[PDB]
């Protein structure tokens, strides 16, 4: 039936798309060359979601890789699962956006956008029933920033009626990785705010935090992070690919989360994260999946989600549970934490369940929140960004590219606006 | 170099 | 993929050039005859013949007796012959003979030879340069060689590592003249700057690697380190790549100010490397230290604009943000207000390489910091102090003005110094 | 039903807690590693109580370690027994309250508490149906006693129905391990005195005495007398575990054991207690253990409590016994050693009886006595504390953590007030 | 966990230093090169590179004489070469070159090694000093140290060793000027201060080793195993373990009194160990008799204040409590009124270790005693007198004028020793 595109933009992007396959082909007994070596027909019963079919058994990934520089992609290549992936679907430039957000939204995104909507465009025909898309980027970087909002822009405007899902990678509150890492951000929100159907918010710190505290990882690096975040990605979209007692597929989600349209900024978990030293020490269950979801510490993005109060919540279980204990575990949790629920909303959690548990895992659950706490990470870009723009601090590297300063002042008077929202609906 | 510009800036 | 093309001007740049290219060559297992004893390098490295390695370089000068030197070395067999560009008298410390009189000669063969070797190219990124601001041929053929540049090109990069001159350590008498004559025309035709001091670099020497005897072969080695951990994200791969572009988006607030302090770590000796563990979050500490700096400031007396640090080896990202965390809440250092961010971070999987016969040790793990702060507004100063001693009184002026140049043109210079010294008084105050 | 949560604080209590989860853990046939390998039934009966079920038939206790330097936990850790633990539960500090009980109560306390409530809470909403929290501490120490009185001050905020219990060690009269023993003990008391539901006083030296005299031991360590202690604990609430022809749990001491709520200091003894020689020359019946029980050279405080009247007494035995002779040693020992029991309480004796013998005995009995002589320990505490306050003597170590003499001298007022109680109601 | 810092000064400090330090690699097992030949020892040495251990020392002196001699003998690949720092000329038995004009030069060299150090510990508790009263380096360093280390930490706890003057053998003739300056300036930054007089260890030797030539090495080792028996509770786990903060909160009642008195026990020579089966009780009564105690000063003519005994090896509590039960009911010592519980007892399981060469028998069970008395003040008030009876003739004050000590710096010492006098006269009466 339902069929799901990806797309992957800059380093992040890349590396995060990279480790996403893996876990999808490792999930559906696909070898890295592509041929299918599973043992269960569920593998092959919904196959088509994300991997076409080729003559002779060999299966394509739906996936198209872009990046301004070939580096990232060249290691990709060359790496494991390099030759899984059609030729075809890599779009490389020379030049690279260099962190400018205003170059790569305006000068070599507006060279590589076309050849990549070619490939969008061919990639989307053969699609029986498209259900949407997906992307993968982050808003500090120039290419990542830049190009995806290009792209999520014309996308939109050539599927009004589908569905986009973006993960982004917020910036983190303590440690920059950029110094115009504020610049661009915004930039990037007063766009996404306008043509994204629903975001998922992920802060590298939460998950440094989460892999130190929790799984006791002593050198934590950038693949145990991309492993997490493929789990999350993986868990959403679950339904798609395995029968359930209930089920849910992106458009409900959509539905379920976004009370108004300019809320579609949610904070992602999972469950169980354990080590291999305290697994045998719990006993994980529903209740044990469900405490720790609706953890502070547990969270993805570095945003207290006891600040301010949840609007709408979802969670997505996967294995073989009983309908039972999920509903009176939701009605406790509800129940307990009364004072973080909005009043005017009653029963704000979704529930679904897919019986088909992760490869290896008894159960698992993910978690998707959508508390107006995001809105302290909010203000934090808007003040970090007015601290700049007061000097006019590295100002002319982006007017240089064309843009003006008004759209500037544009960015931080939406960027304002919706902060206020979030603090009127608390 | 115009640092002053902005400052008026709301 | 993307290239960069380095040009090495004056004693000093072809010494250092020497450095480097014998660095990248051992890095990259090439022998000093052009072959490989058994392919990212094609960056610096372009291929011709069967298996022969063609350094993209360019080697300038007004005098052939040091590039006569590079002809008889051991790497004669490595460089392109028509590379390496000779004149026959040198600018003898005058820097409008190195930029009216005798560079005019020679300036449309080296841009020709230079556009030669960039039409190879298919992913051009910019172009490296390595000079002196005291030198005649130095200061004057390379303020010449970037303003035909920036005219040529304009889009590419372009990147200094030109020597400052020392506060108290000197060579030249005339040094003060050529200095600001050059950074007044080099202001508005570059992109970012890195400068290091002799004096510095013999205090490092002396303090760390503990050596007595510091002869410029060590300097030109530690030089050719920092260069190699700067480009190491072109050449090789790692968990978050910088190239060119960003040094300078990041680093550079106002288009005036582009002069950052390059440092390394760790510094250390054979023997001491068994008493230390070198961890990442240490050598990030001694990378701010004021006493590793390579340039004769301390940054306590200023505030930092922007800082990058770029990781090779061994390291994890999260002692990384865990030390840069650190080293925010330490109020030793100062940063400005109106940047909140003030760090851009690369990690690189490749460690450093020890030549053979050097000085450094074998470590898993480097870090090349680069500081754009206003301590080195007090250097400025000192340098036009210097200039006004020596302009009061018209000493050695007639030497320049006999090349060609007008005298108000050393006014000017000096208006622009005096500006550019108000720039950064006015940057270092908070709001 | 009724669950028990576990807690220890200090070097005292992690040494006391290791011995006695050693004891219960043989009691009930659990290997160290954790796994059942026991050969009756009644010993995974009522196992809930203390241990909760892990995945795969192992069993976690349900204990917490406090304290604020790492050493005696890295030591509980690396021993036997220490891979039975859940790693979590393990909370330890850096500082280190250096016996100084503002220091452990104010500022190092501070800093734990919020984590180890956290760690409380998390096991305690596990309980089907919570009974109540033990703790194990020293009032000499200064993380025992600072961190122990914070500890439960916040528990009994939270939970102020349940029920707390308390085993401290409480400072010897004739040699002192720490000249600070004085303040500190004080600083416990006024605070147990009104957050605690009954506390049970052993003394060191009574257990030397103990340990010379009775069982012949030449060379007593710490492992005999935590190794008893642990037998006391053991049999205190051995009728929460194992089906008796009259059982009584915590609920029901409290209220038979503390006429009003200020007078809840216990002294407990252990029978029968022989050497190896001995064992093979006496006969074990009914008589031999009460006859033991109601011994001045028995009791673990060093209080004879010749010099006062008993107000209530409790008598649990352990194994196979009948009524009647229980009821009549009851008898005589009311009627004969009449003199020391009160006259406004009639059947001073509540008893309790547990059909499963310890381990592998035939018969025992544990004796919990509400004695009006402990106001002799009260007195020469009040004694050494005003002595050692008259002169400011180390005054100013607790004066530099934040706290004033005020505190001092309500302190010794409401102790002060204490002991005029007790010998009032004799 | 919990780490401590060493710090020794002076000739006497460097020198205590070296033995404690062969002392503790002998204990826990470390080549003098500072590898293992087969851990908790994490507290004194940190560990690097491929299983080597450095200890957390820093030796400080004026003069290079001594360093050079630890920098040449068998330890020299022992020591980080950086924490080794000397000097050029030595104070000369001067307070005011030590404190003032000498001091001064290396007080931030020193000062960056220590943060440097620091930092790289967790838990950092304290820092050990190692120095003498009577010499120049060592007081008026130490002086300075102080200062700087309560100034920038404030909380830790900072331990005191000291050679204390002996009341009859001396080794230079202006000890009471540096005895009281130090005193008065260190008298409100040292938590604690143990002191040793090698008048008493000296006889000690005499009395109990059977030895009638004990050179320094002798006395080293004794103060390295009175050292090692208070660090060992850190260093190995027991079945009471005291912190180095319980030391000061359980011996000093008031901030102005915190000079214990250290001892231990056994001390007997190979010989009479044969004929003695020693045991706990017995070596309980031998730490109370004048004549084992390691300062010239009777406590029989004082009060105790408060005891600190820590017991190591084969050692019952019981046993323990026994004898520290008969020494209270013993009339012959006397305590404070004030003080009912005057004892701290800590136990450790690891016996001491003998090193070869030395002079001590084995035992399987030690002690070691810490008691603050008031029987040290006439001590203090002997070394007045003799500061007074130089004084009214102003001997050698020129000597320390001329170094920038103002004239009236002296009178305030002398007064405030005054004080103290009669600080502890109002200790020791009863009421
Ligand atoms: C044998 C066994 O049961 O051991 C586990 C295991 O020990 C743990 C630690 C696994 C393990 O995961 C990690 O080691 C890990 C470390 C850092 C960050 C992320 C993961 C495991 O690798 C993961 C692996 O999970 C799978 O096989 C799933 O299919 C998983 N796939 C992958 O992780 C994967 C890795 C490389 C290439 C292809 C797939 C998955 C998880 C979520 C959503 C889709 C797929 C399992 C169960 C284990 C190991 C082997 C140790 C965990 O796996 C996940 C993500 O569910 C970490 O959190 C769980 C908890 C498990 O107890
Ligand atoms: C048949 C018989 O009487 O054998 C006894 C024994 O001889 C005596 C002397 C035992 C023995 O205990 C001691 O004398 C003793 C005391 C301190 C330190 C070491 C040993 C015994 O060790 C004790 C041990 O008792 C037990 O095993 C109990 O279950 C005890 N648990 C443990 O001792 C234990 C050991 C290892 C690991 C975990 C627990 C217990 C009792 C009540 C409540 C909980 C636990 C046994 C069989 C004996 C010996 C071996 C001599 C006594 O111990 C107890 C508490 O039962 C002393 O008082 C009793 C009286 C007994 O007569
Ligand atoms: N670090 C370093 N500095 C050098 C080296 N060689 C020369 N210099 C610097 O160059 C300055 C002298 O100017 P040069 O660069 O030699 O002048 P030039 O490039 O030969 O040009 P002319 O003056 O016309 O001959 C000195 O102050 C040195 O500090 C070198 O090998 N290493
Ligand atoms: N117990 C003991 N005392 C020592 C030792 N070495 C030196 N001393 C004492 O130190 C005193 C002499 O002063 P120094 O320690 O040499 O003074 P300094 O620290 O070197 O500083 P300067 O006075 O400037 O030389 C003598 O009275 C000795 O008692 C030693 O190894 N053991
Ligand atoms: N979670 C995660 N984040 C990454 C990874 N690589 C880069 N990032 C983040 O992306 C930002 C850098 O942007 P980048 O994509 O490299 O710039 P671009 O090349 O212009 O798109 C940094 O803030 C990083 O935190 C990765 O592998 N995992
Ligand atoms: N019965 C018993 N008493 C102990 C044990 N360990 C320590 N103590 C007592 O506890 C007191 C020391 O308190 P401690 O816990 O070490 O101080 P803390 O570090 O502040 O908690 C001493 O008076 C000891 O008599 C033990 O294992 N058993
Ligand atoms: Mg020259
Ligand atoms: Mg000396």
């Amino acid at each position: 039936m339902r069929e799901i595109v990806h797309i992957q933009a800059g380093q992040c992007g890349n590396q995060i798309g990279a480790k996403f396959w893996e876990v999808i082909s490792d999930e559906h007994g696909i070898d890295p060359t592509g041929s299918y070596h599973g043992d269960s027909d569920l593998q092959l019963e919904r196959i088509n979601v994300y991997y076409n079919e080729a003559a002779g058994n060999k299966y394509v990934p739906r996936a198209i890789l872009v990046d301004l520089e070939p580096g990232t992609m060249d290691s990709v290549r060359s790496g494991p699962f390099g030759q899984i992936f059609r030729p075809d679907n890599f779009v490389f430039g020379q030049s690279g956006a260099g962190n400018n957000w205003a170059k790569g939204h305006y000068t070599e995104g507006a060279e590589l956008v076309d050849s990549v909507l070619d490939v969008v465009r061919k990639e989307s025909e053969s699609c029986d029933c498209l259900q949407g898309f997906q992307l993968t980027h982050s808003l500090g970087g120039g290419t990542g920033s830049g190009m995806g909002t290009l792209l999520i822009s014309k996308i939109r405007e050539e599927y009004p009626d589908r569905i986009m899902n973006t993960f982004s990678v917020v910036p983190s509150p303590k440690v920059s990785d950029t110094v115009v890492e504020p610049y661009n951000a915004t930039l990037s929100v007063h766009q996404l705010v306008e043509n994204t159907d629903e975001t998922y918010c992920i802060d590298n710190e939460a998950l440094y935090d989460i892999c130190f505290r929790t799984l006791k990882l002593t050198t934590p690096t950038y693949g145990d992070l991309n492993h997490l975040v493929s789990a999350t990605m993986s868990g959403v979209t679950t339904c798609l690919r395995f029968p359930g007692q209930l089920n849910a597929d992106l458009r409900k989600l959509a539905v379920n989360m976004v009370p108004f349209p300019r809320l579609h900024f949610f904070m992602p978990g999972f469950a169980p994260l354990t080590s291999r030293g305290s697994q045998q020490y719990r006993a994980l269950t529903v209740p044990e999946l469900t405490q720790q979801m609706f953890d502070a510490k547990n969270m993805m993005a570095a945003c207290d989600p006891r600040h301010g109060r949840y609007l709408t919540v979802a969670a997505v279980f996967r294995g073989r549970m009983s309908m039972k204990e999920v509903d009176e575990q939701m009605l406790n949790v509800q129940n307990k934490n009364s004072s973080y629920f909005v009043e005017w909303i009653p029963n704000n959690v979704k529930t679904a369940v897919c019986d088909i548990p992760p490869r290896g895992l008894k159960m698992s659950a993910t978690f998707i929140g959508n508390s107006t706490a995001i809105q302290e990470l909010f203000k934090r870009i808007s003040e970090q960004f007015t601290a700049m723009f007061r000097r006019k601090a590295f100002l002319h590297w982006y007017t240089g590219e064309g843009m003006d300063e008004m759209e500037f002042t544009e960015a931080e008077s939406n960027m304002n606006d919706l902060v206020s929202e979030y603090q009127q609906y608390q | 170099c115009g640092s002053k510009d902005n400052i008026k800036h709301v | 993929m993307r290239e960069c093309i380095s040009i090495h001007v004056g004693q000093a740049g072809v010494q250092i050039g020497n450095a480097c290219w014998e660095l990248y060559c051992l890095e990259h297992g090439i022998q000093p005859d052009g072959q490989m004893p058994s392919d990212s390098f094609n960056t610096f490295f372009s291929e011709t013949g069967a298996g022969k390695h063609v350094p993209r370089a360019v080697f300038v000068d007004l005098e052939p007796t040091v590039i006569d030197e590079v002809r008889t070395g051991t790497y004669r067999q490595l460089f392109h012959p028509e590379q390496l560009i000779t004149g026959k008298e040198d600018a003898a410390n005058n820097y409008a003979r190195g930029h009216y009189t005798i560079g005019k000669e020679i300036i449309d063969l080296v841009l020709d030879r230079i556009r030669k070797l960039a039409d190879q190219c298919t992913g051009l990124q910019g172009f490296l340069v390595f000079h002196s601001f005291g030198g005649g041929t130095g200061s004057g053929f390379t303020s010449l060689l970037m303003e035909r540049l920036s005219v040529d090109y304009g889009k590419k990069s372009k990147l200094e590592f030109s020597i400052y001159p020392a506060p108290q350590v000197s060579t030249a008498v005339v040094e003060p003249y050529n200095s600001i004559l050059t950074t007044h025309t080099t202001l508005e035709h570059s992109d970012c700057a890195f400068m290091v001091d002799n004096e510095a670099i013999y205090d490092i020497c002396r303090r760390n690697l503990d050596i007595e005897r510091p002869t410029y072969t060590n300097l030109n080695r530690l030089i050719s380190q920092i260069v190699s951990s700067i480009t190491a994200s072109l050449r090789f791969d790692g968990a978050l790549n910088v190239d060119l572009t960003e040094f300078q988006t990041n680093l550079v607030p106002y288009p005036r100010i582009h002069f950052p302090l390059a440092t390394y770590a760790p510094v250390i000796s054979a023997e001491k490397a068994y008493h230390e563990q070198l961890s990442v979050a240490e050598i990030t500490n001694a990378c701010f230290e004021p006493a590793n700096q390579m340039v004769k400031c301390d940054p306590r007396h200023g505030k930092y604009m922007a800082c990058c640090l770029l990781y090779r080896g061994d390291v994890v990202p999260k002692d990384v943000n865990a030390a840069i965390a650190t080293i925010k809440t330490k109020r030793s250092i100062q940063f400005v207000d109106w940047c909140p961010t003030g760090f851009k971070v690369g990690i690189n999987y490749q460690p450093p390489t020890v030549v053979p016969g050097g000085d450094l040790a074998k470590v898993q793990r480097a870090v090349c910091m680069l500081s754009n702060t206003t301590a080195i507004a007090e250097a400025w100063a000192r340098l036009d102090h210097k200039f006004d001693l020596m302009y009061a009184k018209r000493a050695f002026v007639h030497w320049y003005v006999g090349e060609g140049m007008e005298e108000g043109e050393f006014s000017e210079a000096r208006e622009d110094m005096a500006a550019l010294e108000k720039d950064y008084e006015e940057v270092g105050v908070d709001s």
